[PDB]
């Protein structure tokens, strides 16, 4: 009931994937409470924070795939630009999650926050390899090859 | 012998054309029963002769009875379908 | 009091009678016999279709309660009375003192299922017949 | 974990974690939020003192009426109260 | 037709009830499949447009290597090593490492995922048998009627 | 009707026979019963000591 | 009842009952959802 | 001769008992065999008379598929695609629908079948396990005898 933030339609995985689609459309008439006082309800529910994630992280996943799939550019591409802001976020994220909320020996101890420095490492190293040098094909290769890792990775990110 | 034999008579009769009807049910019930407890006695007597002197009670199933046809206790088991018995470790030394 | 319509009128008078026992179990609080009654939503007859003089004073009719019962089994439940065996003119059929005592019985066995009595239940389960 | 975790999703978190900068500036630099929240009347905090109080008692009645119920300690009653029942024999004899 | 047998009805039931775990088995797969399949693609074939034959690709082979067709020879000719050893004499170092991420791979599917398919059904089974031979006696009738 | 009759009768002697041959219902007749008669030894006493004083006391 | 004798058992099941809608008592004991009375051996060979 | 081993007798007749479940399995799978089958050979060769070479391709492939053995390779050659990704550029566009047919099956008859043989195999002997051994002890004096 805490999960589903005290609603009693919006309780499954399709329910609140399509409230959380069409806000405008199925909140105002799935009215449960056990306008503005339900948009600010449901969103703050935990189970839609994980919606968000999952989507975000999905979204990622797919993003990241494309990107080792398709050739690499003679120059640094948009769709790189976008995935070194993403991951500087989740950096930040990782970051303050480590020194301002729980301490750093909490941090280390999930075994899941030691996969997402993993991430964070990987991408970096890919990236900084292919933008030593991105008229390189060496370049290219060796990147791609720190980036096949990176891939794995994110769909283990997905059993959490 | 006797115990094994009164077993398989009772078991027989109990399900047998001549004792169904309505009126017959704890009859047949009490029969099956008593089969049962007769099945046990053959074991455990046999047990008891396989604690006592083993040698002796593979003497004595191996014994050949005048009353029927010259047989043996063992040829009387299968002949009463008593798995029980047949299973018995004292009876299957005596097979090997 | 007397009623216009024939099938409340035909009733005998031990369905009065179980009438009356439904009625002063149902006036106690928190009763789940009202609630019960008030959450079918039917009219005096038990037909499912939501004047009221006659649906509030002979709510716990034995016909009515019948078709809740029968709500309860399933869809397609329908118990089948029939009071015309109690008049006087079938007193010289044999077996009829049988029949009298079993239909009478199972509507009191009923009772005693909704006000959950087992053991006035399993006594008129044992009186009537059809005990499976 | 997901009470704790921002709304916005990991691009966007960005525009969050310069939010919750703001409100640390806003709050170490003249605060004005005071953290508010919502508090309990009462009537409904004596309501569930009322019906924990009843359910405690109702389950300790009820353990209770459970442990005196179980074999062994059927079994332990009626021992004792033998050995009373000697012990009272007993004291009869010797008044006889 | 064969839920009237006394065999083949209750088996049926309890194959509606591992779909379940046969899901669960589908879900996990999918990550190491999807995953492998990204990264063999792209190691196998860096500098080439995405086009629907990469997708094909990253779907087609990953999947048939989990019952045993481990195409092998193919990913020999898809590399480019000319060596007499498979993974040697290669154009790049880094699709050397494509036998390894595939080692990986089927340690995740057949020795991990496989056999715990195989320990759930058992454990599945177990706790709804007398459940099935219960629910096919109550539609023995239903087929009946 | 006669035969579903008398079989209902004869499973509920054979189930109430049943449930008084358990151990747990047993056990709880054997202890009501001492119960009762640790009860019948006081009234017994009772009667012992009033008799004592009635008789004994009296010469 | 099956005890006794399995054939008038049997006839017994198959009864048509005036009181309800001419429904016999594996119809009643169906709508009346009960797995037990239904999965019993008795009941069984009926429906068979 | 192996009954007499009280090892390979006992085993022998548990795999008599286990017959039944083989059986169970084979009612199951031949269902999936002959759908996939027609399904299979109608897409791979369409516009061909029928005659006995038909009948063979629908029993003879399917069967094989399910141990392991794809003729993935085979399959190529047969529905005339000329790509370097084994189902592209092909002929006719239904010819691409095979490797997902093929797919389905193996879930089908690898992941759901086999492991619920393996679970029925199990059950079945736990179950008739003692039993098994009685009755070889009973055959034991009917082979002295
Ligand atoms: C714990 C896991 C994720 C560690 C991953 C390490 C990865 C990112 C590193 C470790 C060693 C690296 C390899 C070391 C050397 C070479 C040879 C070079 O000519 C091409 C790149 C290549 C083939 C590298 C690719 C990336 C590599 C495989
Ligand atoms: C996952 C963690 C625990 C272990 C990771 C091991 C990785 C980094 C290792 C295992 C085998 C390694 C490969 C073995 C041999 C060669 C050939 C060489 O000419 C270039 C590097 C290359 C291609 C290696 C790259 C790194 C490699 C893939
Ligand atoms: C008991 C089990 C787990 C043993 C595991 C064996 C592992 C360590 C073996 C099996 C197959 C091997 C790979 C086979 C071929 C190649 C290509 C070569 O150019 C570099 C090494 C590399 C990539 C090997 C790395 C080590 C490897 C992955
Ligand atoms: C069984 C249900 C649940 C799903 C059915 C999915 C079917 C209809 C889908 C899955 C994969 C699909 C194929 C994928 C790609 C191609 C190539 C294209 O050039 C023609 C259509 C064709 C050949 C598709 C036909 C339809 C197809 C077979
Ligand atoms: C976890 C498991 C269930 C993943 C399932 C993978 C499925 C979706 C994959 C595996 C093999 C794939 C097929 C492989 C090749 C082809 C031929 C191509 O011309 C059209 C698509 C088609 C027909 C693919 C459709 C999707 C497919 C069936």
């Amino acid at each position: 009931a805490d999960w589903y933030g005290h609603l009693k339609s919006v309780t499954s995985f399709w329910a609140v994937l399509f409230a959380f689609f069409f806000p405008f459309f199925v909140l105002p008439f799935i009215n449960f409470s056990e306008l503005r006082r339900k948009f600010a309800k449901f969103y703050s529910a935990p189970y839609t924070r994980f919606i968000s994630d999952l989507l975000s992280h999905f979204v990622l996943c797919v993003v990241t795939s494309y990107f080792v799939l398709d050739k690499l550019e003679d120059t640094i591409s948009a769709i790189e630009w976008i995935l070194l802001v993403w991951f500087v976020a989740l950096l930040l994220e990782e970051l303050r999650q480590m020194i301002f909320c729980d301490g750093i020996a909490e941090y280390i101890s999930d075994t899941w926050n030691r996969l997402d420095l993993i991430m964070i490492t990987l991408f970096f190293v890919g990236f900084f390899t292919h933008a030593s040098d991105p008229s390189n094909q060496d370049s290219k290769v060796v990147s791609k090859g720190i980036h096949a890792f990176l891939v794995v990775v994110l769909w283990l990110r997905f059993m959490r | 012998i006797n115990a094994l034999v009164a077993s398989r008579i009772l078991e027989r009769l109990s399900t047998h054309r001549a004792l169904q009807g309505p009126h017959l049910a704890e009859e047949r019930a009490k029969m099956q029963h008593n089969a049962k407890k007769f099945e046990e006695l053959a074991v455990g007597v046999l047990g008891e002769c396989h604690g006592s002197d083993s040698h002796m009670a593979s003497e004595m199933l191996h014994s050949k009875n005048d009353m029927f046809n010259k047989k043996n206790a063992i040829n009387i088991a299968y002949d009463a379908k008593s798995l029980a018995f047949l299973s018995h470790p004292a009876t299957q030394s005596v097979i090997n | 009091a007397k009623t216009n319509i024939t099938a409340l009128d035909e009733l005998p008078s031990f369905a009065l009678a179980i009438e009356e026992l439904y009625k002063r179990e149902a006036k106690k609080p928190h009763s789940h016999v009202q609630r019960l009654v008030s959450l079918s939503n039917t009219d005096v007859l038990g037909r499912h279709y939501r004047g009221r003089d006659l649906a509030n004073t002979r709510a716990y009719n034995v016909l009515r309660m019948d078709q809740i019962f029968a709500r309860l089994v399933s869809k397609d439940f329908s118990v089948n009375r029939d009071f015309t065996i109690y008049d006087s003119k079938y007193d010289k059929v044999p077996g009829i003192q049988f029949r009298r005592t079993a239909q009478a019985s199972h509507m009191l066995f009923l009772w005693a299922i909704c006000l959950d009595r087992f053991r006035m239940a399993r006594h008129f389960w044992l009186i009537g017949d059809q005990s499976i | 974990e997901y009470k704790d975790r921002p709304f916005l999703p990991a691009p966007f978190i960005l525009l969050a974690h310069v939010h919750m900068l703001f409100m640390r500036l806003l709050r170490l630099c003249g605060v004005h939020t005071q953290e508010h929240e919502k508090i309990q009347d009462d009537e409904t905090k004596r309501k569930i003192t009322t019906f924990e109080e009843l359910n405690t008692d109702k389950f300790l009645r009820r353990w209770e009426r459970e442990r005196q119920e179980m074999l062994e300690a059927r079994v332990k009653m009626t021992n004792d109260n033998v050995v009373q029942a000697m012990g009272m024999m007993d004291q009869l004899l010797e008044h006889m | 037709y064969y839920a009237l047998s006394k065999n083949l009805g209750p088996k049926l039931i309890m194959m509606m009830e591992m779909m379940k775990d046969v899901s669960t088995f589908v879900f996990l797969l999918l990550i190491f499949l999807i995953g492998y399949g990204v990264a063999a693609q792209s190691l196998l074939s860096p500098d080439e447009d995405f086009s629907s034959r990469t997708f094909i690709g990253v779907l087609f082979r990953p999947y048939f290597q989990i019952y045993g067709e481990l195409f092998l020879d193919d990913l020999n000719s898809e590399a480019n090593c000319l060596g007499d050893t498979p993974f040697t004499e290669c154009s790049r170092e880094t699709v050397r490492m494509v036998p390894f991420f595939l080692a990986v791979y089927i340690l995740g599917s057949n020795v991990l995922l496989v056999n715990l398919l195989i320990a759930m059904f058992n454990d599945t089974y177990m706790k709804v048998q007398e459940a099935a031979e219960d629910l096919w006696r109550k539609q023995n009738y239903e087929l009946c009627a | 009707t006669t035969f579903e009759e008398l079989n209902t009768d004869k499973f509920l002697r054979r189930w109430e026979r049943e449930r008084q041959e358990m151990l747990e219902a047993r056990v709880k007749m054997t202890n009501d019963n001492v119960v009762q008669a640790m009860g019948m030894m006081d009234q017994l006493l009772e009667h012992m000591i009033s008799f004592r004083f009635s008789l004994d006391q009296q010469a």
